[PDB]
């Protein structure tokens, strides 16, 4: 037991491939509860203009009626064996996953199946859904966070189908015809964008024999995005009357490929995250968390890796007073470049150790493991092994960073997004101008 | 009197771009010109015409100077 030795005890995810095109993968250990989960390589990215928000309306209206269950019905299935069903649609993936016991296993991928190729999107349903989904936006709109990262997606991605939001503006939510909700089901729920995961105790021949059984009348064997643009820009919501200031600077990092992403995620580890309520504050070895928790600069920060296919947004996220962006700023433009300019090795080895407990960590449960089961095989093309992961970190290295932070940070033209009391952000051109340093 | 607590303001959303990804000088003969037209046509009615009589004065204060310098037939 030296990790190394659990690391390679790790089941590994067999992969299988119908004729149709989903590809079925499983991953069995002990456990008597699994999370089996389709996910689709749909979302906001493929949308239109017009079609921007057909995704999160079929999201909607997927589990409240199918055919062969009529309404409601499908919902008992699911509570009468005390399955959980759930579902999330980001900008680029779709997944409907339900939790269910091991026994239940062969039930529980034929309510999938009906949820995903034979939906109902009756009429009154979509009538009833479109109210909710305008109350929804509202919500959203209450959530700072999410508009925040919203607006920094549109002033990022400008002119690309990248900054739609995932909901669609509210003007559109509006007509949204059932017509066009058949006609995204019918060109963004194919086969092939399909991926089975199942994490817990499944089976995969079992899973081979339910999917082939459950998915053959399957669409069998063309818009498929394009490539975007980074437009290096901010958007200013200037509302005083807001109490905090959410703030999030962003530039182009790496995607799924480009594995540019495993030093640039131990860089991201070296800044950290911290807010009010956290541990040591002062003594944390992040000197901007050290800072703000000294000075009280803050009430959250976090750093973040939104990486899509072709690129990614990679970047820092702040929550503070309207009294301290300015020197919120500073301190982080000027970690970004001390990691840039010179690293050392004890920094790289805390990231380290810090990225590799990230994956572990968050690879615990049966939940998190099918959801990067269809993730990985969604973007990666594969679902990459915990030991790869490990050997990915091992050979990153002082040099490595401070190299790839230069590639990436060192004068570049970031995108900006503030929202509140954010007249104390500092001028475009100021933030450019702390992306380069003149002593360097 | 300094960043951060100058005024209040709500519901203002301003957009703007790098320095980097647009033109220094977007069609600055295209727009420039009928925009430096549009603000002399603006400025010129109550611009010049206190100029042109100090003209007029300076030439008729000269000519009338060396008018007189000349003998006055006597
Ligand atoms: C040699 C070339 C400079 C160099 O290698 O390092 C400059 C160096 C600091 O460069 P840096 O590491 O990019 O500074 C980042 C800091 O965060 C300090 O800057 P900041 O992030 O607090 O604010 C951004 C901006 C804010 O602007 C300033 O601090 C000064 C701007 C002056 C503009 C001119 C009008 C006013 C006079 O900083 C600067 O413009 C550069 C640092 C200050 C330079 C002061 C001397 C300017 C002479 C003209 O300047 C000094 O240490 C000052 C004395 C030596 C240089 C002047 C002689
Ligand atoms: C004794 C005095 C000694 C010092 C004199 C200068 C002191 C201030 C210099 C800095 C300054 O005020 O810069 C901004 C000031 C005015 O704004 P701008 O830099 O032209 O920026 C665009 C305008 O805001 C608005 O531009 P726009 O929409 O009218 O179109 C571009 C252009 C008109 O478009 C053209 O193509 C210009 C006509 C040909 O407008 C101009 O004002 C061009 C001026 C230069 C020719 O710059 C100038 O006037 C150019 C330098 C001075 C030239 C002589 C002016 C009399
Ligand atoms: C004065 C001569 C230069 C005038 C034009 C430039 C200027 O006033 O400031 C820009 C210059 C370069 O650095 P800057 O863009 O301020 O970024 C600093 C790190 N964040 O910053 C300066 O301080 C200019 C002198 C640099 C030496
Ligand atoms: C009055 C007009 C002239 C003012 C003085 C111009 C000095 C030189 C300016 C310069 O470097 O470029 C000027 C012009 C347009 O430059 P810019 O708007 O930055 O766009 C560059 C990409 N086409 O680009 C050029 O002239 C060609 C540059 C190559």
């Amino acid at each position: 037991a030296t990790y190394a030795q659990a690391l390679q005890s790790v089941p590994e995810t067999q992969v299988s491939q119908l004729d149709n095109g989903l590809r079925v993968a499983s991953e069995q250990s002990s456990q008597p509860t699994c999370t089996v989960g389709v996910w689709i390589d749909a979302g906001s990215r493929y949308e239109n203009e017009k079609n921007n928000g057909a995704g999160y309306f079929v999201e909607h209206l997927a589990f409240k009626g199918t055919k062969n269950r009529p309404g409601s019905a499908l919902e008992k299935e699911v509570e009468s064996m005390g399955a959980h069903l759930n579902a999330y649609s980001t900008r680029e993936h779709t997944a409907y996953y339900i939790k269910a016991l091991s026994k239940d296993l062969p039930k529980a991928v034929e309510l999938l199946a009906d949820i995903v190729q034979n939906c109902s999107l009756e009429d009154s349903q979509i009538e009833k859904e479109r109210d909710v989904i305008l109350q929804e936006l509202q919500e959203n709109d209450s959530s700072m966070r999410d508009v925040v990262f919203d607006y920094l997606h549109a002033t990022a991605f400008q002119g690309t189908p990248l900054a739609q939001s995932v909901e669609g503006p509210s003007e559109n939510v509006r007509k949204l015809s059932r017509a066009d909700l058949t006609e995204y089901v019918s060109q963004h729920y194919k086969a092939p964008r399909m991926v089975l995961a199942a994490a817990g105790g499944v089976e995969h021949r079992q899973l081979l024999d339910l999917a082939q059984k459950h998915f053959s009348s399957l669409s069998g064997t063309v818009p498929a995005f394009t490539p975007c643009r980074f437009t290096g820009s901010e958007i200013r919501h200037r509302d005083d009357a807001l109490p905090l200031a959410h703030v999030a600077i962003a530039v182009e990092g790496p995607g799924w490929a480009n594995p540019d992403n495993v030093p640039l995620q131990v860089a991201n580890a070296i800044i950290g995250h911290y807010d009010s309520t956290y541990g040591g504050g002062t003594h944390m070895s992040s000197t901007l968390a050290s800072v703000a928790a000294t000075r009280k600069l803050c009430q959250s920060f976090q750093t973040f890796n939104i990486c899509y296919a072709e690129t990614g947004l990679l970047g820092a996220h702040f929550v503070c007073d309207n009294m301290s962006i300015d020197d919120m700023m500073f301190f982080l433009q000027g970690q970004w470049m001390r990691l840039c300019t010179s690293a050392t090795e004890s920094e790289v080895v805390r990231g380290k150790n810090i990225l590799r407990n990230a994956l572990v960590s968050h690879l615990d449960g049966t939940t998190p493991v099918c959801e990067d089961i269809g993730r990985s095989l969604l973007t990666y093309g594969r679902r990459i092994p915990l030991a790869e992961w490990e050997s990915r970190i091992a050979e990153v290295d002082a040099s490595v960073v401070r190299e790839v932070c230069s590639k990436y940070f060192y004068d570049q033209c970031p995108a900006v997004a503030g929202l509140g009391p954010i007249e104390q952000l500092p001028d475009y051109n100021r933030i450019r101008s702390g992306m380069f340093w003149l002593r360097f | 009197r300094e960043f951060g607590h100058l005024t209040r303001m709500r519901h203002v959303i301003t957009y703007s771009l790098s320095p980097f990804e647009q033109r220094a000088f977007p069609h600055y003969f295209t727009k420039g010109i009928p925009n430096v037209l549009r603000r002399t046509r603006a400025c010129i009615l109550r611009v010049a015409p206190p100029f042109v009589v100090f003209y007029l004065v300076y030439t008729w204060g000269t000519q009338e100077f060396e008018k007189s310098k000349r003998k006055n037939p006597a």
